[PDB]
């Protein structure tokens, strides 16, 4: 009994936590009430990783809803799978962030930030044994991005030997709420650096691209990124609630792929994505093109740019086992020159018999690529653009911060990037 | 697209096996210390053979032969001669050899040497080493051992063999070189191609303190020898002029005379150590080129000097030998998309 | 080629051929080494309290 | 009669554990229910087989065996697997979270919370036998649990019995069937603080398991199941003289005196055949001329090296089912005057020769065919060292940039006691090449 408590916080993480708990939901045999309907002992063998088992076999997801505003938490409340979430769970206030990282992190958000770890407390105090967290957010906002930041580092305080991981939507200005998303976005990088095991750099524009380029949608939603989110957060949590001994834990799997403490930052992949020429069978070889083709991945940045520091790939599905190592160790042994050569059979692969809902097989890619720095180096221009200028810096100051504070998180994260090429080369 | 790494930058041969590589366009090569490789183009010294084989799904392959110092070691060929059964020590193609250091043979040495200067033979020997260019002819026993002593390494002393075939014109010793590719098969492919190295000095039996007439080295000629250059380029005479000189002098052929019994005496050297370097059933597969050094005396008789482990070639048959060392020893393990004579034998 | 100590029983035989003649930290320094490593632990994890204190 | 403790140390340990159990029972005739009909000393007895096994009233025969594992998935297997009935719930131990891969977790944060327990339930094993041995470790090399827990578990075993001999059955790690990248820092920690604690080790290479399940089985992917059924089949072959009646390897002690003559090289290498696929039409049986001749061929090696090129300091064969002194003589000799075949000078030419007329017991529904004779060869080269320069050299490269090193300062260890360890293989090296080279 590996429990894991997971977190959503803000608009875009709670809209993405919903499909999340939607997606994998159907594939354990869950229904919106909560009720198990399944046809295979798989599908339990590790439930409670991430459902509480509550009175009448019914299953509750082991997930904390906060935001600063009620607006979105009462579309996940009247969403498909709203009713499956625990009532109490719902943490939120009533003034909102307004995108403004000082508000959910010093002045709304420590308002809130209590409550919120009263229920975290509840849930940790119920798991036999709890392995750690995961949260979903966005960077570019208010309360994901300045609040998420601190529940992260409160929960830090009270659980300092528990794995912290987090998804992270990272800003793009093709996908833009409001221009002082690289400010809000840069803040919080430098508390992910120190406070956080593991996050998967998700990138709206990498996920627009996609939606535009790849799956060819003329007009893309935030829902068609987020049905991206889903299909990636469902394949990298699946050696998680499946059988296997490749990754089972969380600590087990970032042992495993951080070598350095600071450099923590993965590009998820998935494969397929094809467009609405669906129906025909993917073979072990396209799954593995796909895979680590930079079109298929979600962090907008070239791999080829860097080197791997160490890759996990999950292959979902009946197939044939032997066919995948052949795959495998043909693209590492055809591109060794992306791999760091100082770091042996750093390209671990894991198996699993369930496919997601209505594919024959697919393959989830999760890369710790020195090529993220391309990643921090957009976000760290657009940050000195504006604030070279102290540009929508009166937000920020009005609610207690000095710019020194904000001097300070540039370097930082300047310094992620330097060390992301000391390794590069 | 297969992939090959390079060890020994010094080494002209595999130099240019590394360039016809690249040329066909289906293999790259990678940094020196790649484990990801399908061919290994290793170092002379402690090449590390026990990390080759442990690459799931890479067939690895390397240019060397783990266990063939025994045969291209000067006092380790000795050693596998007299010992090996399948050579003994009555081997008719070998000079008489003994081990000398500075176990060891100075004492069995002697008798033999004291034999023949009692029964008025011609008791001229030849004092050798690995660790020379240091090379010293006499026929005083004092002087061949009170030579090693001064010295720090394992030495040799031959029988030197003081009737050697002359050309002519010029009355000059000389030395055959052959090339023989062994695969992984343990297939055994003679060279059509040798050469030989000549002096460019007339052969003197009275003066054994000059060796510019007493050694064939290509290095030694170029630079104490003055006739350098004057009866063939280089000092390096080929197979077909060396076939016609045997026809219209010795009324005889170079296959007939001398290259039966080369091919008798690289079978005969390399079956004996396939057991102990055979990779037919090993997790790695190994090839390597050799470089055979023999002489030749005035009764057509071949005599094995040595044997080299990482030769050199001749200028003039570095492309086609080397293009043959890709058909028969790599692309034959990894396909793309004769020169050589096979030496059959019994496995 | 000798063959020695032929021992015989129902169950099974063993012998001996050859083919050619011949030519620690006590219970206290373990619990010092345990105490020591979790001793470090509880200094970074002080280090790390102190600060997120700050 | 003396008795063995057999200890089973995280996954790779009680998974094989379970496997070589399942077959002593085949062998000795137990039931799963540990009855065994053929026992007609009922509650007691001095056999070979009491070595063991202990006797209740109630005529079950009990392992004298103790599971260990930080987490309870894989020992949870053992209790409602087939033989639950023969271990009471004192001998399996679980802890609720594994090391992580991480040695320093096992050894200094897990390990020292677990430790006095474990000693206490194997004092509860040692209290029943009336001349304990010895104890046998089964582990692997890179767990956080097999490596970290097992080097404490050796230190306390010295000093708990110090008298006592100690074998290890030690998983090296291979990347085909491994998905941890810091195997090779867990196996050099753990080599370096068990090396003097423990007087004869044998290494099982999980790719050598590998390709003979492949290759010999035709097994496209082998699995655990398969690795385990095949490693049970040689630990047999290796504790059979402790379990049945014979004159050669009857204690733990002559494993050290035949095999060992240097302590630090403790690491016999291990050769079996034959290993015939069951799914086969019907095999031609092999002779005990082949089969020994076998003994000699890299590739049914527990570690993939070329005694060619080393040099033996004992040998012991092995031999199961229809063998007789005479067939052994002829295939040696004939295999001397083919193969390369070098001892030190300081070491007789000689090998030591057991036969048990038993043929090896394959387990029903198993991958291995039934075979008339097998053998096992333990030999002691310096070729086996090659396994340390593969597992030293990856350790040098990613230590150089000190990569995953954090993971295990931050459990306490010192980041000394790294360069510390991988002091000790190089000099572990060099004691090898000494011993077998010009
Ligand atoms: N032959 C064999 N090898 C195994 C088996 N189980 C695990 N391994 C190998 O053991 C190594 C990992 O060690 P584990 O036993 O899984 O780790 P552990 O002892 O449980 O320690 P933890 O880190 O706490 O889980 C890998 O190299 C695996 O290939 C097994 O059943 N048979
Ligand atoms: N027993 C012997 N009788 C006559 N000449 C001999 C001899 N041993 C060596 N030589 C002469 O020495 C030359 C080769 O010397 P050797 O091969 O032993 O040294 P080396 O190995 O440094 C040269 P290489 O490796 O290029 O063949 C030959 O040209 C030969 O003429
Ligand atoms: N992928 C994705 N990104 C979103 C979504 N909603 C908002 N974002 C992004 O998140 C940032 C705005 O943060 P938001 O979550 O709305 O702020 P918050 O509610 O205060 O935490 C902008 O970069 C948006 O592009 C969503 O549903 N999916
Ligand atoms: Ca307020
Ligand atoms: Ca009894
Ligand atoms: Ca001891
Ligand atoms: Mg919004
Ligand atoms: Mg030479
Ligand atoms: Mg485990």
């Amino acid at each position: 009994m590996r429990e894991i408590v997971h977190i959503q916080a803000g608009q875009c993480g709670n809209q993405i936590g919903a499909k999340f708990w939607e997606v994998i939901s159907d594939e354990h045999g869950i229904d919106p009430t909560g009720s198990y309907h399944g046809d295979s002992d798989l599908q339990l063998e590790r439930i409670n990783v991430y459902y509480n088992e509550a009175t009448g076999n019914k299953y509750v997801p082991r997930a904390i809803l906060v935001d600063l505003e009620p607006g979105t938490m009462d579309s996940v409340r009247s969403g498909p799978f709203g009713q499956i979430f625990r009532p109490d769970n719902f943490v939120f206030g009533q003034s909102g962030a307004g995108n403004n990282w000082a508000k959910g992190h010093y002045t709304e958000g420590a308002e809130l930030v209590d409550s919120v770890l009263d229920v975290v407390r509840k849930e940790s105090e119920s798991c036999d044994c709890l392995q750690g967290f995961q949260l979903t957010h966005s960077l570019g906002g208010g309360t994901g991005s300045g609040m998420g930041t601190l529940l992260i580092s409160k929960i830090r305080e009270e659980y300092p030997d528990r794995i912290m991981n987090t998804f992270s939507v990272m800003p793009s200005p093709k996908v833009s709420d409001t221009v002082v998303e690289p400010y809000n976005a840069t803040l919080s990088v430098h508390q992910l650096v120190e406070n956080t095991d593991e996050t998967y750099c998700i990138d709206n524009e990498a996920l627009y691209d996609i939606c535009f380029r790849t799956l060819k949608l003329t007009t893309p939603t935030y829902g068609d990124l987020n049905h991206l989110v889903s299909a990636t957060m469902s394949g990298v949590t699946t050696c998680l609630r499946f059988p296997g001994q490749l990754n089972a834990d969380l600590r087990k799997l970032a042992v495993n792929m951080v070598p350095f403490p600071r450099l923590h930052f993965f590009m998820p992949g998935f494969a397929p994505l094809t467009s609405r020429q669906q129906y025909r069978a993917l073979t072990v070889p396209e799954l593995t093109q796909q895979m680590f083709d930079s079109k298929n991945m979600m962090a907008a940045c070239d791999p080829r740019h860097g080197r791997y520091l160490t890759v996990a790939a999950i292959f979902r599905g009946r197939m044939s086992m032997k066919e995948v190592d052949e795959q495998m160790l043909n693209v590492q042994n055809k591109n060794s020159s992306y791999f760091v050569e100082w770091i042996p059979n750093n390209v671990k692969t894991a198996v699993c018999d369930i496919p997601p809902r209505g594919l024959k097989m697919s393959a989830t890619f999760i890369g710790n690529s020195t090529a993220i720095q391309e990643l921090f180096k957009r976000i760290s221009e657009q940050f000195t653009a504006m604030f070279r200028r102290k540009a929508f810096l009166h937000w920020y100051t009005g609610e207690g911060m000095d710019e020194m504070e904000f001097t300070e998180a540039e370097s930082n994260m300047n310094d992620l990037v330097s060390e992301y090429q000391q390794y590069q080369d | 697209m297969y992939t090959f790494v390079v060890r020994d930058e010094n080494s002209s041969v595999y130099a240019e096996v590394s360039r016809l590589l690249l040329a066909t366009g289906q293999w790259k090569r990678l940094r020196k210390d790649n484990p990801r490789f399908n061919l290994m183009l290793g170092e002379r010294n402690r090449l590390p053979f026990g990390r080759l084989g442990h690459e799931p799904g890479l067939v690895q392959l390397v240019n060397y032969y783990r266990g063939a110092d025994k045969l291209c070691r000067k006092a380790s060929l000795v050693k596998l001669i007299k010992t090996s059964p399948e050579l003994s020590e009555s081997c008719t193609w070998f000079p008489e050899s003994y081990v000398i250091y500075p176990t060891d043979e100075r004492e069995v040495f002697l008798a033999a040497y004291n034999r023949r200067r009692e029964g008025r033979e011609g008791n001229v020997w030849i004092a050798k080493s690995s660790a020379g260019a240091g090379i010293l002819i006499s026929s005083e026993a004092s002087e061949l051992l009170d030579f090693i002593d001064e010295q720090g390494q394992v030495h040799v002393i031959q029988k030197y063999l003081e009737k050697p075939l002359l050309l002519e014109p010029g009355h000059r010793k000389f030395d055959i070189r052959s090339w023989v590719l062994v695969d992984h098969l343990y297939n055994i492919y003679l060279y059509r191609e040798g050469v030989l190295r000549t002096s460019s000095e007339p052969y003197n039996s009275a003066n054994f303190q000059d060796k510019t007439c007493h050694l064939t080295n290509h290095c030694i000629q170029k630079e104490y020898s003055k006739n350098y250059g004057r009866y063939e380029e280089g000092n390096e005479m080929f197979f077909e002029e060396f076939n016609q000189y045997l026809m219209d002098a010795l009324n005889t052929t170079l296959e007939n005379s001398i290259l039966l019994q080369i091919k008798h005496i690289i079978r005969s050297c390399l079956m004996c150590i396939e057991p102990a370097i055979s990779t037919k059933h090993l997790h790695y597969q190994s090839f390597q080129l050799f470089g055979f050094d023999f002489m030749v005396d005035e009764e057509l008789k071949v005599w094995l000097i040595e044997v080299n482990g990482a030769p050199a070639c001749a200028q003039k048959l570095y492309a086609e030998l080397c293009q043959g060392i890709v058909d028969v020893a790599i692309s034959s393990v990894f396909p793309l998309a004769s020169i050589f004579i096979k030496l059959h034998h019994h496995h | 080629m000798e063959v020695i100590e032929l021992n015989k029983c129902t169950s099974g035989q063993s012998f001996e051929v050859i083919l050619k003649p011949p030519s620690d930290p006590s219970l206290e320094e373990i619990q010092k080494k345990l105490e020591a490593a979790e001793e470090r632990r509880k200094y970074q994890e002080a280090e790390l309290l102190k600060h997120l204190a700050e | 009669m003396r008795e063995c403790i057999s200890i089973h140390v995280g996954q790779a340990g009680v998974q094989i554990g379970n496997a070589c159990w399942e077959l002593y029972c085949l062998e000795h005739g137990i039931q799963p229910d540990g009855q065994m009909p053929s026992d007609k000393t009922i509650g007691g007895g001095d056999d070979s087989f009491n070595t063991f096994f202990s006797e209740t009233g109630a005529g079950k025969h009990v392992p004298r065996a103790v599971f260990v594992d930080l987490e309870p998935t894989v020992i949870d297997e053992v209790r409602t697997g087939t033989y639950r009935q023969l271990f009471h719930p004192e001998q399996l131990i679980t802890g609720k979270e594994d090391a992580a891969n991480n040695y320093a977790r096992g050894h200094y944060t897990i390990g020292k919370e677990i430790i006095d327990l474990v000693l206490d339930r194997i004092r509860k094993l040692a209290d029943q036998c009336t001349g304990l041995q010895g104890f046998l470790v089964f582990h692997s090399f890179g767990g956080g649990t097999g490596s970290g827990f097992t080097s404490l578990l050796m230190e306390r075993l010295s000093v708990d019995y110090g008298k006592k001999s100690k074998l290890e059955f030690s998983i090296y790690p291979a990347p085909q069937v491994s998905t941890a990248v810091v195997e090779p820092y867990n196996s050099i920690l753990t080599t370096h603080t068990t090396l003097e604690h423990s007087d004869c080790a044998f290494m099982v290479d999980n790719e050598a398991i590998y390709d003979i399940c492949r290759r010999n089985l035709d097994i496209e992917r082998p699995t655990y199941t398969n690795l385990n059924r095949l490693i049970s089949q040689i630990v047999s072959s290796i504790t059979a003289s402790l379990r049945f009646d014979g004159a050669l390897n009857v204690d733990l002690t002559e494993f050290q005196t035949n095999l060992v003559p240097y302590p630090r090289i403790h690491f016999p290498l291990a050769t079996y055949a034959p290993v015939i696929s069951a799914e086969k039409a019907y095999h031609e049986q092999l002779s005990v001329a082949e089969i020994t001749n076998a003994c000699f061929e890299p590739a049914n090696q527990m570690v993939k090296c070329d005694p060619r090129h080393g040099k033996y300091m004992a040998c012991c064969l092995l031999y199961r089912g229809d063998v007789v002194p005479k067939d052994v003589n002829a295939a040696i000799a004939t295999i001397k005057t083919k193969r390369s075949i070098q001892f030190v000078d300081w070491c007789p030419t000689g090998f030591k020769v057991g036969i048990n007329y038993q043929p090896p017991t394959v387990v029903p529904g198993g991958d291995l065919a039934k075979v008339q004779r097998a053998v096992c060869m333990l030999s002691n080269t310096t070729a086996i060292a090659e396994a340390w320069a593969r597992l030293d050299h990856k350790f040098d490269l990613m230590y150089a940039k000190r990569a995953f090193v954090h993971w295990y300062v931050g459990e306490g260890m010192e980041e000394g006691e790294f360069s510390e360890a991988r002091e000790d293989m190089a000099a572990l090296e060099k004691d090898y090449e000494e011993v077998g080279v010009d």
